[PDB]
This record gives C-alpha cells, structure tokens and sequence, in this order.
DNA sequence: CAGGATGTATATATCTGACACGTGCCTGGAGACTAGGGAGTAATCCCCTTGGCGGTTAAAACGCGGGGGACAGCGCGTACGTGCGTTTAAGCGGTGCTAGAGCTGTCTACGACCAATTGAGCGGCCTCGGCACCGGGATTCTCCA
DNA sequence: TGGAGAATCCCGGTGCCGAGGCCGCTCAATTGGTCGTAGACAGCTCTAGCACCGCTTAAACGCACGTACGCGCTGTCCCCCGCGTTTTAACCGCCAAGGGGATTACTCCCTAGTCTCCAGGCACGTGTCAGATATATACATCCTG
C-alpha cells in the first residue's frame, strides 16, 4: 500500500518526501509536494529514455550508451535549453560541419 | 615539462573532433596555457573541498562540486 | 595524394566517435604537478582524474567549436590565437 | 556492507514501461540517476527559495509547479505541469 | 563641417562617462505592457518595476554591444553588422 | 509599431554608449528582436513570480529575483 | 520595520573615510551588495556541510566558503580578518 | 553586552545568527559563523568603501554615487571578478576606446 | 606648420531637495540555565592507491615537397556620416479615482511527531547474450592522365 | 571523364564480461493517533497606479551631399598538411606494501530552547549644505590653408 501506488506513479514518493524533509529546503513539506515533484522526475526521466531509444534504434543497439543520451539531449531543442551547462561523460558531439568547410 | 606530454597531434584531435579543418602552428602554446589555467581553476577548488573534509585524498565527488561551482557540471560520477 | 580531405576525414571520425582524446598519463602526471602547487603529497582517485579528463577536453572542444566560429566570421579556414582570446574574452573569461 | 541509495530501479521501470525491449548501461545508469538528481535539487531550491520570497514556511504542490514553470521551457514546462496536476488529482482522489 | 567619424568619436565620450538612461522612459514603459499582455491579461505594474525593467535591457545591450564592437573589429572592419550580433550571441550561448 | 517606439537614436545611442564607431544599416531591428527576446525571458518569469504570490501587480522586486534567475542580477533596486 | 544593514556600513565609511557620504542610490546598491555576499556564502556553507553529512554550521564551512568563492587575495585577507575576529571573540 | 562590540565590528553579529537560523541553511548553526561572516561582511564592505571613496576624491566630490562604485568595481581586478555577472544601476561603463578607431596622421 | 570654429573644461551666484542628525519606542537581541544529541576521538581493517618490471607497439617526433590560403595592395560604388528644416511625441505638472497591495483577527485543517508494523529496496551471486573485435569481400570515393 | 588505389561498410564467426534476474535481510516507508500552529479567508485601510489634459521643447525624421570604407579582384610566398621513416613512451598485465577511508563505540560540551529584561535600530521630523542650474571665460582640439 505504498504511496507512489495511489499516485500512479513509478517513481517512489517516501524517498522524494524524506529528501525534501530532511534536505533543509523548508521546515514543513506538504502532502502533495513530492506527488507532484516525483511526477515531474517521471516524465523528465521518460523524455530522456524515449529519445535516448529512438537513437539506440537509429544505431541498431538495445542498450542504452551515454552517445545515445548525448545524441538524444542535444538533438532536442529544449532538452538541450534544459541540459546547456551539463557536459555528458562519454558523450562526444554532434557530427556537423560548417557550410563553407566542404570542398568545392 | 610535463604540460607538453599533452602533445602536438592531442590539440589536433581535439579540434577534429570540435570540427576545426587547418590550424596553425602557434596555436598549441596558447591552448596548453588556457588548458593549465582551467586545471588550475578547477583543481584548486577540488583541492579546498578535499581540505575541508580533513581528506589528503582526492575523490571524483568533490571533483565533480568543484566543476558544479562554475556552472561546468559533469554527468556520469556523482553516484 | 589527397591535399587536403585528410582533414575532413579525421573531423568525421573524431565527431561520429566518442572515446578519450587526450592521451592518458601524460593528462595523470600534469594533475599531479597542478596539484602539487597546492597542498603537497595529495593522493588520487582514479576516476578522479577519469572524470578530470572529461571535464577538461569537452571545454577544450567548446572553446575549438567557438574558435572555428570565430576563424570563419573573419572569412578565412586557419584560426590563429586572435580567435583564441576572442573566444574567452567574449564568452567571459 | 554499506549502503547507497539510488533511483536505478525506478527509472528501470520507466525505461521498461516506455522500451519494453531496450537496455541500458552501468556508465548510462549513473548518468540518469545524477541527471535525475541534479534537477531534483534544482527544482527543490528554487522552490525553497520561493517559499522564502513570499515569507512561507511550507512548500505546497504550489510551489514545485511555479518552480517547474520556471527552470523548464514552455510545451515542456506545460506538459510536466499537466502531468503533476494529473498526479496531485489523482493521489487526492485516492485515499 | 567635419570629417565623418570624429564628432560621433566625440560624442562616444559624452555619452561614456555619462551614467543616465538612453530609451525614452514612456515608449519602452508601453513596450513592457504590450510584450506582459500575452503572459496575463490587465497586469499592472509598479513604476520601480519598469524601471528595474529597462537598467538590465540597455546593461545587456551595451554589454552586448561591446561584445559587437571587438567583434567586427576583429573581421578588420570598423562597422558593426549583424552577423556580428549572430557571433555575440553564439560564443555568448544565447543563441545555440 | 509600438517595438519601434524604441527608435533610430536611442539604439545609436546605446550602441555609441557602447563604444562602436560605424553601424550598419540592419543593425536596428536585429536588436529590436534581440531587446524583445531579451525582456520576454525576463517578463516570462516575473509574471509567474507575481502569479504565484496571488497578485496581480508587478513589483521591483520580482523582476530583481527573475534577472538573479537567470544569473544578471541588478543592484539598486531592494533585494 | 523595513530591516536594512545602513547604519552598520555607515560607521563603517566613517572609520574608512571620515570626511564624506553615501548617496541613497549607493544605499540600496551597497544593501543589495552585502544581501548578495549574505546569501552566496551562506548557501555555500550549507550546501558544504550538507557534503560531509554535518548538521552544523561553523566557522570552518564559513572560511572554506570564503576561500572558494573569492577570489586569491581578497579571500586571503578575509580569513586574515575572520580568524582574528574568531579569536578577538573567543578571548572574552 | 552587545556580542558586535564583544568582536569588535560594526556589523551585527546576532542579526547575521538570526537570519542564519531563519534562513534554513543547516538545522544548527555554531558560534564562530556569525563573527566570522561578520568579519568578512567587515573586510569587504571596507574593500568596496575605500575605493569608492578614492573614486569620489579624485572626482572633487565629496558624496558616493553609483557611478562612483561602478569606477571602484571595474578598475580593481579582484572584486571585478568576484562580481562578473551584476550589473550596478546608474552605473554606467568604464572608458574604454579600441585602439583601432582613433584616426592616425594627426 | 599656422590661424579661425566650435565643444569641453574652469570659475562664481545661488538654491533647492536630498541627506545628516536628534527622538521615542518597541521588538529583537542579550543573560542565565538545562537537555541531549551531534561532533570529537580512538582502535580495526580492508579496499584502493602507489610503486615497480617488463614486453609490445601504437603513437609521437622528425623531415620534406607543395599547394592553397593568409595577407598585402588597389579600385570602386554605395551606404552611412553629418548637417538642416520640420514635425512630433516625450517630459512635466495637475487632478481624480479607484483597483488592488498590506495588515489584522480567527480557526481549522494540515503537517510535525512517535509507536508499532512490514515489505520494498539493496548487497551478494550467477548466468548467458549483446556487443566488441578480426577478417575477407563488396561498396563508395576521390584524384588524375 | 574510367579507373587505380585507398578508405569504408558489411556480414560471419568468436569469446567475454557485464546486464539483469533471484535470494535473503533490514531499515526505511506506511498506518494510526495526537496536538500545535500556518496559512486561508474577510474585511478594513490607504496608496500608488492608470487615465486624461495642456504646454513646451528638445528629440526624431526626412532629405541632401559627400567620402571613406567594405568588398571584390589579383599577386605572392610561406607555412601547414600529407606522407614516409624513426624512435619512445604509453598500455597491459601482474605483483606487493601499506595508507588512510570508512565503520563502530564511548564520551562531553555546545547549541537549541525557554524565560525575562532592556537598549539598539528604525520611522519620522527637521535644519543645512553640497550638487544642480545658469552665466561668463579660457582652451584644446579639428579643418582648411
């Protein structure tokens, strides 16, 4: 009878709820608080793992390499607006070349 | 002389892989100087960080809070 | 004898490739000279240097990213050090 | 004989519920659970500190969504927006 | 009649150790209103609240154009153009 | 009309307070643009911030908390 | 009640510079300045002894915040000035 | 009585506890903090003070405007670099000319 | 180089609004004393770091042709610089009104907190399949005679 | 421009070691009750934010003329790139020594908490004088000679 069960939820609340308690952010924590934080990690989490797949799919590989993480974040606009001044280990770049670069 | 073991052909890859096709040959002085300053940036902060925990060892923990102090976070070692 | 599409082709597989550039003793001994300045006889991690790798040549590549930038807004191909500290004084260091 | 807490196995489960075929790496795995992280602490300052911009003692559901309305972009702040409130409606549904 | 470049290179010191406002205060107080309508409707607006408003716009417009001005100098040209604004905002991130 | 209500001299002005000698032609409406993304980014996150406190009036000091946001914090103005 | 730092960094530019005032632009530039250093150090020391798992606060999370965030110099004779402080303090 | 005298500074020593307490950065806080940030609150305002009064002297004023601090902030490089990322209202710019632009033959 | 033409710095008259200084008061800091738990300190141990040997070879160092790009010089045509007449909207002052910030009183629902309960979550272990790698053949791919 | 040769893609086989599931314990999440106070709501106040009108005045706008500067073109030479040869230091693997990070246990003293008191800091009022405004004058550059 957990509570990330009634919040339909995977991500757990209790862990969300005791990081926020004793993390001295605020000396009171509401009730619907880590419900509505664990729900943001949620689908942050499965905006990274979808994109992060589909480039796993692009590269015909079923696992997960922090290329493919790099490759997802950087090719999405927004979630390289949100992840611009974290640097991703083993991650390399994107493949682009200047327009006046190539030969001819 | 150790900060020339960052050799001739390292600045080269580095700037292949950040897309760079001719480079000069006065270049490489310049970029093991800003190289030794961002190690001196970093590190020094890494070194205080380790200093305040009554440590003489360096972990990739407070390396990796010595890079989110100038907003250069690094993902993969703060587990 | 190919003049000069040797270098595209190291962009290439350096960009579509993801492994450490910088080779890796020489990067471990600086440290230690670096840190040395410091506080003396400093023991390290491994994946303290690992990741002190990492954090330095992904800058090192922004910065040659924002040199290249800079060499091709002065309408030539070769960047020199004037693009250098164009990019540091202008992204503000 | 120690013990480390993490976020390995419920992103697995996102993963899983998303990619019912796609697995992930260890250096992969710990790049999620700092990412998760660190935007967690990001989230929980700002909304510390605007608990403490309007002289209030208490973060309340309020707080985490004006905190998410600022440190997301717009369709992406909007969405992890509707998808919180979904979550608070549904856990208050509940018992 | 003077030479051109020498009055404007005059003027560059009157108005560099001069430390006040350069926009008019009513035609940017009615662009903040018409940029705030699309956020919220009928907002109202303290009158240190505009003028917080405009100290960091034209703050970053200099600071940008500083970074224009070193910017074009280095093209070895004197005038300012857009792709230098597009070469500031690029190194600086703002853009990508 | 009302974006061009910041005009020809009050740019040339700015951008002379800037230190700039020569401005082309199509720099006007470049920073035009440049000015009006700039205050939406800020606007953006002060009207929340109003939101948030169940008011509907925006204060000097909101606007001071959204430019520290988004790390250009401004002094003079209470905070 | 409006709770400022004025008069504390008044008698301060009176034992600095006996012989002129402060606007009250400069005032709210000055208070804004302090409350800026305020909360930069303070979250440091926080987040620095929520680090090492302490709960508590001391000088010693203050000085390493100090030699973090300062730069060389400046932060070398603020722990110059804020050990001789703790040990003026720790004296009587 | 008063714990600023028993340091020896001006600022307070119990204001900076008070909003160390209030302000939720530790769920205790020691002794020593609060001198010690009073100390270093001491030694910077000092720091910023000192030049902006030269910045006033050799201006013939005897009053600090924000022009004066912004001179004081920009010509030192330890404080301008402490506060890279802050911009001062009334503040104006240093004087600075590229050395490209003035004319030449003169 | 040398003499007018202006814009900028220097010297009084003065005048006004912001600034320095006095006053009450009240709330927030100080004095004193206790509880207890968080930090200090010591003994153990075992992982992890440091140091060394030695074979191997990929990679760095070095040298040399050559070609193509950086850079200097020159011509040009146009696009901004500067000045002048004119319009126009910013700025300042006055009125007037009301929406909306700010604070005080209540109470109640929401959150801290502790005891009892238990099952999700984490360390250890084991297995096999995705994936790195080697090798041969097909596929582009780029330079030239 | 066909094609010689070089780099790349691809398929087949191999072997490996880390993903990923199972198991046992455990301590952190859940439930139930209490009780304390943080903030939600109403209402009163009062203040500053629009809203409009009139003058005035310096700023903006349109236009005329010019010239210098950004850009295109050409020559040159030099310096960096591609490639062959030589060397050397990194890499892999393995083996010990021991160093200090981490764990657990026992104490102690330092800080939260509470009560009482009093004085430092703030709102407010008011002289007062230093920077703003105006007028007159020297002078330090630029423009053409």
């Amino acid at each position: 009878k957990t509570r990330s069960s009634r919040a339909g939820l995977q991500f757990p609340v209790g862990r969300v709820h005791r990081l926020l308690r004793k993390g001295n952010y605020a000396e009171r924590v509401g009730a619907g608080a880590p419900v509505y934080l664990a729900a943001v990690l949620e689908y942050l989490t499965a905006e990274i793992l979808e994109l992060a797949g589909n480039a796993a799919r692009d590269n015909k590989k079923t696992r997960i390499i922090p290329r493919h993480l790099q490759l997802a974040v950087r090719n999405d606009e927004e979630l390289n607006k949100l992840l611009g001044r974290v640097t991703i280990a083993q991650g390399g770049v994107l493949p682009n070349i200047q327009s006046v670069l190539l030969p001819k | 002389d150790n900060i020339q073991g960052i050799t001739k052909p390292a600045i080269r890859r580095l700037a292949r892989r950040g897309g760079v096709k001719r480079i000069s040959g006065l270049i490489y002085e310049e970029t093991r100087g800003v190289l030794k300053v961002f190690l001196e940036n970093v590190i020094r902060d890494a070194v205080t960080y380790t200093e305040h925990a009554k440590r003489k060892t360096v972990t990739a923990m407070d390396v990796v809070y010595a890079l989110k102090r100038q907003g250069r976070t690094l993902y993969g070692f703060g587990g | 004898y190919r003049p000069g599409t040797v270098a595209l082709r190291e962009i290439r597989r350096y960009q579509k490739s993801t492994e450490l550039l910088i080779r890796k003793l020489p990067f471990q001994r600086l440290v230690r000279e670096i840190a040395q300045d410091f506080k003396t006889d400093l023991r390290f991690q491994s994946s303290a240097v690992m990741a002190l790798q990492e954090a330095s040549e992904a800058y090192l590549v922004a910065l040659f990213e924002d040199t290249n930038l800079a060499a091709i807004h002065a309408k030539r191909v070769t960047i020199m050090p004037k693009d250098i500290q164009l990019a540091r004084r202008i992204r503000g260091e | 004989k120690t013990r480390k807490e993490s976020y390995a196995i419920y992103v697995y489960k996102v993963l899983k519920q998303v990619h019912p075929d796609t697995g992930i790496s260890s250096k992969a795995m710990s790049i999620m659970n700092s990412f998760v992280n660190d935007v967690f602490e990001r989230i929980a300052g700002e909304a510390s500190r605007l608990a403490h911009y309007n002289k209030r003692s208490t973060i309340t559901s309020r707080e985490i969504q004006t905190a998410v309305r600022l440190l997301l972009p717009g369709e992406l702040a909007k969405h992890a927006v509707s998808e919180g409130t979904k979550a608070v409606t549904k856990y208050t549904s509940a018992k």
